[PDB]
């Protein structure tokens, strides 16, 4: 069969934040949608270089005539703030024969599809994929601020 | 509220257990990567900055001790069961490779041979030797207990690592003492509290 | 291959004084660097053996500072400052170069009398005569009934040395059968020691039992 | 259908018996139990009781209770999704003066709400 | 009292400087006890067998005593029996369980409770002598998986108290224990708050939301509620939480029951009053690994759910947040009903960076791990400490 | 004293079959020695080795499991003890063998076993097999089977191959 591979990248480029650890950042994958395999797949990347590129590979995939598969994307850190800070990924089994990739920018709680009923509703802003997905930092609190200040 | 007291109050102690390999870094020379505390699961591999104490960084890994195994550096990880593996670069842990069928290689990690290369003990006593020209310089009196020698770097930054005690580590450098490392809190149980504390009528009136 | 020899095969030595044993091999235990690869083991009675010196020169942890070492090449010796009667119990070399031998078992001996008899048991019968706290190491235990002898099935157990005072201590065993047994009245065990002067004697008729 | 008998034991000796229910599935999804007979024993003490259908279940000592004979328990059988008996308790109910059975169901939990997806927010602002 | 033989003090102020270090020579250490009140010696159990004896002094310590047990058997675990008695209940490996009488440390029944993968079992010590009493086994594809007893609290008021001045009547039943049922073949987490001396059921609540079972599920039992977390998928992929709050009768003015006067309660024969409940369900956004509840030195102040996530970053949220018989805002408006600043329900809980303690520690707390709490005077403040591979303390 | 070794084995053995032995490690660094084992037959004497590395890196005169710390032996009677040694060079090991184990009995004979009996005098044990018999609350070595005698100055007769706990007072 065949699998599905996720890029991505954040970026600490713009910034000048370059003496972090590389191991407090940790992006995690879960499977949602129409998954046959008694368990969703479920994995935990790290980083591959110094400017950033993260990269998930041989992901399962549902195979039929137009049959997705929907994964979810957790990126979090323990240094910084990122943006979208969930992702929905879905994968399409195009009649064509090729493999149709989108991602979606959801936030933390909210449902991912609509109500079945609701006629047009609101949807997710498609987010670019094709050289990969770019998750960034918050513009006005790139650090973590655990720390509470005093007077 | 916190910057007051924010490492004032918190009591935190890093253990890194007992050192089961201790290997180079071919990169910033004193510096080495601790394989440590193995279970029957995963193992820990923590960086380590050998001319002080201060632990860099700390991953627990799901590997045994004996699926990790360097390149032919860049310290591939190979399950058995299935050929998952993974190539984790060293001075960073970066994944550097992921794959599921075929390892790229691997080298058994060489034992210490310290004996016949730079060492001798005769009199309750331990002496560096040259390899040749066996001068004899840096000479030191042996500790109390002693178990082995875990690790030692001739070139200019010199360091030697001493395993004195079953679970105590001594660092010397170019010889003075420089660092003192313990872990025998590696793992702990069960607690109990200990506290500590401080320490007719006319006759009353008067005194 | 390699084979060692250890001098005394046996040193009493009283307590207070230095003690030396020797060790000689075939061929040289003289390493490139300078590490000589000997050591030095003593066994207690019924127990595992220990370390006392490590690598030819050295002193294991944990061990007083009487023991020392020295030699090299051929020859090794081991000395002890002042003697203990705690240290009692087999000796032995070894040699570390290649495949590890045990030769030795020097028998440190540093002994250079109160007489129990026990009645038999309910059932055959077994009459027991022990000797305990005795130090001159040296009795023949022998048997009394009715002015009779009585050699066989006479068996023997002597204890090694104690840890703080070294006197030795046995038993002997004449075991007959009951329908043997009875038949005779007066039993007696007789002693002939050489820390007491003149044979005694301990007698027992039926009794008690 | 099947059948559940209760008895209580002296924790060494036997079960004594102490009655027998009967389990019907009366409607499609839900099972009723009904009591075929019940044996008027003079009990006193503290004894550990036994459940068991015969075929598929067994719990040799669900409970452990001090029993005085006007006996004024239920008897809750504890059911899942797919009928089947899958655990038997015995409580306190003051007004019975025998003892009856009842089934209990899991009582499904909370599944808390969530923020959703408005409606037509599309052409509209 | 680390995993291999070694008991050591660390000194609570001063970053944990090493007062003394004792080595034992027992080669695994499974629990440690005072041995009485006067808070002077030590009773330390081995993996193999034996128990040892120490004497905490003010210098180092002393291993006065060593000695087998009467069974030499590998130990499981050891729980402590009544202090006046001296009493101890130790499980070996193989099930089996011994009383041990040590020594004096220089009908009135005693119930005990034990919890397997398997089940609930309990047992009744009469005449020094243990006798298995009741069971509680799960079938062949059910394994229970979190479980926990109701802590001993000081009593500071009985009942909570809405607006208009009525009050609800807690339920105080003290022996009660809570756990949960993981069931494949249906997907299912069940929730059971057993009564332990007898072995009824009093409430089940079981979740089918395509729950997990490979990550981390736990449970903690306070004065009168009941708060457990699991992870699952649908209605979004987050960790949840679940809270249950026991009342003795819903009707805002009621003792239904727990007659007070002269009754002298007999819980064997199972008299009790039973529980009323009210049950509610959070989102939380990272996966709990563990969870436990802060203890002072009067539970006045509030109880601080504390909880281990899965990066060793320790949190702590208070029970008024977690608010059973909430309302969504919109109906807690002029209503004079509610309470004293009566809390919403705000199903989403977000993570506050102020209450992450471990501000920018890493903290690698190990796989197996304990939070414990340490109450204080100054009774605003409490202790929690977390030991395992890393120990700390705050 | 704290890194200790803890042995399991057989204890009857007819002639020609392999003898299994398994020591267990309770301390730190179980790769930076060699774990060997050693014979002392009765008759005055002691001689192998049977060296071992984490590693495998066998060197006999001992099958390894770096998983649960717990080398392996299966190969006349003797006693047989674990040991634990320095590793200075190589692949040859240097001997210096510190923290030895407690040690294991192990009698290859023809007959079966047979539990003591107890015949208080002080304690006196009939004929037994194999050795040893342990008393608890002047213990002799044992004489050829076997019979042990026992000086009061009561009997907690203990044997585990037969599995035989008898109490008994003088
Ligand atoms: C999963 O499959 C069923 C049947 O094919 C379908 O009704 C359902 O909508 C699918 N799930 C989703 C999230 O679309
Ligand atoms: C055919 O494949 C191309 C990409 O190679 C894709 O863009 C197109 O959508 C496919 N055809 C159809 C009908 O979808
Ligand atoms: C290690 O310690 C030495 C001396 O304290 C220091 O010079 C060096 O920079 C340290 N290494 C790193 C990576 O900071
Ligand atoms: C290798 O994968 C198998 C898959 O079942 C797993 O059981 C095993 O634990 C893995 N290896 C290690 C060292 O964890
Ligand atoms: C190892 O043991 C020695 C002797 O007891 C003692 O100094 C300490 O426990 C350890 N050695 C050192 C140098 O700390």
């Amino acid at each position: 069969a065949r699998r599905g591979t996720i890029k991505g990248r954040l970026d600490l480029a713009a910034s000048n934040i370059t003496g972090f650890v590389s191991t407090r950042t940790s992006f995690k994958l879960y499977q949602i949608g129409n998954f046959s395999t008694e368990y969703p797949y479920t994995s935990t990347t790290m980083f591959q270089d110094d400017e950033g590129n993260f990269e998930f590979a041989n992901l399962p995939l549902n195979d039929g005539v137009n049959e997705t598969t929907y994964y979810v994307m957790y990126p979090a850190s323990m240094d910084f703030n990122l943006k979208p800070n969930r992702i929905l990924i879905e994968f399409k089994n195009l009649e064509n024969g090729t493999l149709q990739l989108n991602a979606f920018k959801n936030f933390f709680g909210r449902e991912y599809f609509p109500s079945k009923d609701i006629t047009y509703p609101e949807k997710l802003q498609s987010m670019k994929v094709h050289p990969y997905i770019t998750v960034e930092l918050l513009h006005k609190a790139p650090i973590r601020s655990y720390l509470q200040a005093r007077n | 509220v916190f910057s007051d007291d924010a490492f004032i109050t918190d009591w935190q102690l890093a253990n890194l257990g007992p050192w089961e390999k201790v290997i180079p870094d071919s990169r910033d020379r004193n510096r080495v990567l601790i394989l440590s505390n193995p279970t029957e699961t995963s193992c820990l591999v923590s960086s380590f900055n050998v001319s002080s104490g201060q632990i860099l960084f700390r991953n627990v890994l799901p590997f045994t001790i004996d699926e990790i195994q360097l390149d032919s550096n860049a310290m591939v990880c190979v399950n058995s069961s299935s050929n998952h593996w993974q190539k984790y670069d060293l001075h960073d842990w970066f994944l550097l490779e992921e794959g599921v069928d075929n390892a790229p290689s691997t080298t058994i990690l060489p034992q210490s041979s310290y004996l016949n290369d730079q060492v001798s003990i005769k009199n309750n006593e331990l002496h560096i030797l040259d390899e040749q020209s066996k001068l004899a310089e840096w000479k030191l009196e042996l500790p109390q207990g002693f178990n082995k020698v875990e690790y030692f770097h001739r070139e200019d930054p010199l360091a030697l690592v001493l395993n004195v005690n079953d679970t105590q580590y001594m660092g010397f450098s170019a010889l003075i003492p420089v660092w003192q490392r313990d872990e025998w809190l590696t793992n702990v149980v069960d607690y109990a509290v200990l506290d500590v504390f401080d320490s007719s009528l006319w006759n009353a009136y008067w005194l | 291959d390699v084979v060692m020899t250890q001098s005394p095969l046996s040193l009493p030595v009283t307590p207070g004084e230095p003690a030396s044993i020797s060790c000689r091999s075939s061929q040289t235990l003289m390493n490139r660097n300078g590490n000589n690869f000997l050591d030095w083991y003593l066994q207690k009675p019924g127990q595992s053996p220990q370390l006392l010196i490590y690598l030819g020169s050295n002193r294991a942890p944990g061990v007083p500072d009487r023991f020392s070492g020295s030699g090299s090449g051929t020859d090794f010796t081991l000395r002890i400052s002042r003697v203990e009667p705690e240290d009692v119990g087999v000796y032995y070399c070894m040699q570390a170069l290649q495949t590890p031998s045990f030769g030795g078992g020097t028998k440190v001996e540093i002994r250079r009398p109160s007489v129990f008899i026990f009645p038999p048991s309910d059932e055959t019968a077994s009459v027991v005569c022990l000797l305990n706290n005795f130090y001159p190491r040296e009795a023949k235990v022998q048997w009394k009934v009715d002015n009779a002898l009585q050699s066989g099935n006479s068996q023997e157990s002597v204890t090694e040395q104690d840890s703080k005072d070294s006197t030795y201590s046995l038993s002997s065993t004449l075991t007959l059968s009951k329908a043997d047994y009875e038949k005779h009245k007066v039993y007696a065990c007789e002693v002939t020691h050489q820390g007491l002067s003149s044979p005694v004697t301990k007698s027992f008729n039926r009794g008690e039992c | 259908a099947d059948i559940l008998q209760l008895s209580y034991s002296d924790d060494a000796k036997d079960a004594i018996p102490l009655g027998t229910f009967e389990i019907d599935s009366t409607s499609d999804g839900n099972v009723t139990v009904t009591t075929v007979n019940i044996q008027d024993v003079e009990v006193s003490g503290e004894y550990c009781l036994n459940a068991q259908i015969e075929g598929k279940l067994d719990m040799p000592c669900f409970s452990y209770m001090k029993l005085r004979t006007p006996l004024k328990y239920d008897l809750i059988v504890d059911v899942d999704e797919d009928n089947e008996v899958k655990q038997v308790s015995l409580s306190y109910d003051e007004t019975n003066d025998a003892i009856t059975a009842t089934v209990r169901y899991p009582e499904a939990g909370p599944t808390a709400p969530v923020t959703k997806l408005k409606k037509k927010t599309k052409t509209y602002a | 009292l680390t995993h291999d033989g070694f008991i050591g003090g660390l000194d609570m102020v001063n970053k944990g400087q090493l007062i003394w270090k004792l080595d034992l020579e027992i080669d695994q250490g499974v629990k440690m006890f005072w041995t009485d009140k006067n808070h002077d010696e030590l009773v330390v159990f081995s993996h193999d067998g034996h128990y040892l004896t120490i004497e905490v002094t003010k210098d180092q310590p002393i291993i006065k005593s060593r000695s087998p047990l009467s069974e030499r058997k590998t130990v499981d675990s050891v729980i402590r029996l009544n202090e006046h008695d001296h009493q101890y209940l130790i499980k070996f490996e193989d099930k089996d369980h011994l009383l041990f009488k040590l020594n004096p440390g220089k009908s009135s029944h005693i119930f005990v409770t034990e919890h397997d993968t398997n089940g609930i079992y309990g047992y009744i010590i009469e005449n020094d002598t243990v006798k298995q009493t009741w069971k509680k086994a799960v079938n062949s594809k059910e394994k229970m998986v979190a479980y926990s007893k109701r802590e001993t609290t000081n009593l500071n008021t009985l009942g909570i108290t809405l607006g208009d001045k009525s009050v609800l009547y807690k339920y105080l039943y003290p022996n009660l224990a809570a756990y949960l049922i993981a069931n494949e073949e249906h997907h299912t987490i069940t929730f059971n708050l057993i009564d332990t001396i007898t072995g009824e059921i009093l409430i089940t609540q079981e979740h089918k939301d395509s729950p997990d079972f490979r990550f981390p599920m736990d449970i903690v039992f306070g004065e009168y509620w009941v708060v457990y977390s699991y992870f699952s998928s649908e209605p979004v992929p987050e960790q949840k939480l679940v809270v249950v709050e026991l009342y003795e009768s819903l009707t805002p003015d009621e003792r239904l029951s727990n007659s007070s006067d002269n009754f002298s309660y007999d819980p064997l024969t199972g008299h009790i009053n039973k529980p009323q409940f009210q049950t509610k369900q959070f989102i939380f956004p990272e996966i709990i690994k563990t969870m436990s509840i802060s203890k002072t030195t009067d539970d006045i102040t509030t109880k601080a759910i504390v909880m281990e996530l899965e990066n060793g970053q320790i949190t702590y949220i208070p029970k008024l947040l977690l608010n059973a018989r909430g309302k969504p805002a919109e109906e807690m408006a002029k209503d004079k009903k509610k309470e004293f600043m009566a809390t919403p329900y705000t199903p989403v809980i977000p993570i506050n960076d102020n209450f992450i303690i471990t501000h920018f520690r890493n903290l690698l707390p190990g796989s197996d791990s304990q939070l414990i709490s340490i109450p204080t005077n100054l009774e605003s403040t409490s202790i929690i400490c977390d030991l395992g591979l890393d120990v700390f303390c705050t | 004293a704290q890194v200790q070794l803890q042995q399991w084995g057989a204890g009857l053995l007819k002639p020609s079959e392999t003898l299994s032995l398994t020591c267990a490690v309770y301390g730190g660094s179980f790769s930076g020695y060699y774990w060997s084992w050693i014979r002392q037959p009765p008759g005055k004497g002691l001689e192998w080795i049977g060296e071992i590395n984490h590693s495998g890196s066998t060197n006999y005169n001992v099958d390894t499991s770096k998983n649960q710390f717990s080398l392996k032996l299966s190969s006349d009677t003797a006693v047989y003890y674990c040991a634990r040694g320095l590793a200075g060079r190589g692949y040859y090991g240097s001997g210096s063998y510190l923290r030895w184990g407690q040690g294991t009995l192990v009698t290859v004979s023809s007959a079966s076993t047979k539990g003591p009996s107890v015949f208080p005098l002080g304690c006196l044990v009939k004929d037994y097999f194999p050795e040893p018999v342990t008393v608890s609350w002047h213990t002799f070595p044992a004489v050829l089977l076997y019979s042990l005698s026992s000086v009061v100055t009561i009997c907690n007769v203990n044997h585990k191959p037969s599995n035989t706990k008898v109490d008994k007072k003088v």
